[PDB]
């Protein structure tokens, strides 16, 4: 007889939440990649010195001189970060984030210009050679959709 | 079908950019809904304008 | 009969990002233009240690020093940084910009201070003589309103 | 509502980029509209379940 | 009835700018006080030289050897740099600078420690003998906010 306002607006709102879902579920995760990759940064500095000043890319956390310990490079979603050869990669926490980008990571690498280093930032690579990397195909890259503009660099970007 | 055209990413759309043909067919239950709603009305407008002799239509 | 409250905030986080689209987009650009600036500079040194040694400002890239090529002098918004007579121009890509300021490009040049030099930053300028230089007007100039504070210099700032 | 939802630029609306609060406050027009609508039909529910002498109630 | 996301959100972004506000402007005047001092120094050279060779503190800019001209040693929010009896104190500019921190100056001080000098950095200072200085209290000193932990020292700084 009556009372329809009331009940459609308590839907509209339940399907607007629905809606809202997913992006505020790709908006989210889209931000806890941001900082796996400011988290990666920053050792950027010791990366370039070591390599600079050696000629050759530092192998460990240790040799770049940061902490002796991937795990103690970790954040709010980032379980750690490691330095391998001069990559920086950046693994994602198990708690605390998305879904589908939990236990995943990027890399940062760099290349030598000579006298100096250009850096890239995208999803996992392994070194090679002093001055080649490559993708580190395993599945546990963080998925394209969730990367930064800024870092949609592939293993062979120059 | 105009709260459907309130733009796009509603509650069980698709993306603009499918090809027009799965984006029609996943639809296919709008699609559905709205013909079954016309059959509805259709039905309230059309209709809407043993003891044998207890059967039987009296006055 | 009811649902509207999710028929009105679907509207209005379209609205939203409309009105969010003209801040992201200048904050954007003077975003790729800081860079323009951050490549342009860094040369200054060469140019300037070439000038203080010679009395002569550096008639190209190899002149002062630098990356022979103008183009390997690039970067991400960034497509080159040439030295033309002391001055040192950074010109903005043609992919990954704005809109207003790809293809455009900035100056920075120096004065004789008579044992040193100070540094100008702003609109593309064109060297006259060893002390001046006058705008190189021509139309690809970044516009004003995406240049920094600190590179709002004139031909003729002293 | 249903021809009022029926997208948008109709007879009197505005844009959706309004704030929301001007959106609402110009179509109180409609709002008002439909509650009188409301206040009719519910006058009918309830009512309803010079010639001086020709004015008086008569049996 | 529904229009509310873009609502708070442009007024989110409004309270933002406004948290965002003082934090840009210390961190803005802590800059342009970082540069006081870069114009302040470089200029101790010329200081320490003609004390080691003479044994008496440059009186003035000139003595020292240098731009004869406070106001030749100027900058974007240096409004000068003067030499009085060896002190090199800096003053702030009145356009381009914070608000609190314009016309407001630091000085550089040295002391003998024979056969080579130490430095000092820090809030006005005035020289009494070769080896005293005191505070130049007036009102006109850079606040102890501004100042880099680099550049907290007293007047009685050995």
């Amino acid at each position: 007889f009556t009372l329809i306002e009331l009940m459609i607006v308590i839907a509209i709102v339940g399907i607007l939440a629905a809606v809202a879902l997913p992006a505020y579920q790709d908006y989210t995760a889209r931000a806890q990649v941001s900082e796996a990759i400011l988290l990666a940064e920053g050792q950027k500095s010791a990366v370039t010195e070591y390599y600079l000043n050696h000629g050759k890319w530092p192998e460990n956390n240790t040799s770049a001189g940061v902490a002796s310990s991937p795990t103690d490079i970790k954040g709010k979603y980032v379980k750690e970060v490691e330095v391998k050869n001069g990559v920086v990669t950046a693994t994602m926490l198990s708690s605390g984030v998305n879904n589908e980008i939990k236990g995943k990571k990027l890399s940062l690498w760099a290349r030598r210009e000579n006298g100096s280093v250009k850096w890239f930032c995208g999803q996992p690579v392994t070194r090679t050679d002093d001055d080649t990397v490559a993708d580190a195909k395993d599945g546990k890259e963080i998925d394209t959709k969730h990367l930064p503009s800024t870092c949609r660099d592939n293993f062979d970007a120059k | 079908k105009m709260f459907a055209d309130f733009g796009s990413e509603l509650p069980g759309p698709t993306q603009m950019i499918v090809n027009f043909s799965h984006m029609a067919q996943e639809y296919f239950f709008h699609v559905a809904g709205s013909i079954v709603a016309v059959v509805m009305s259709f039905t309230w407008s059309y209709r809407q304008p043993l003891f044998m002799p207890v059967f039987g239509p009296v006055l």
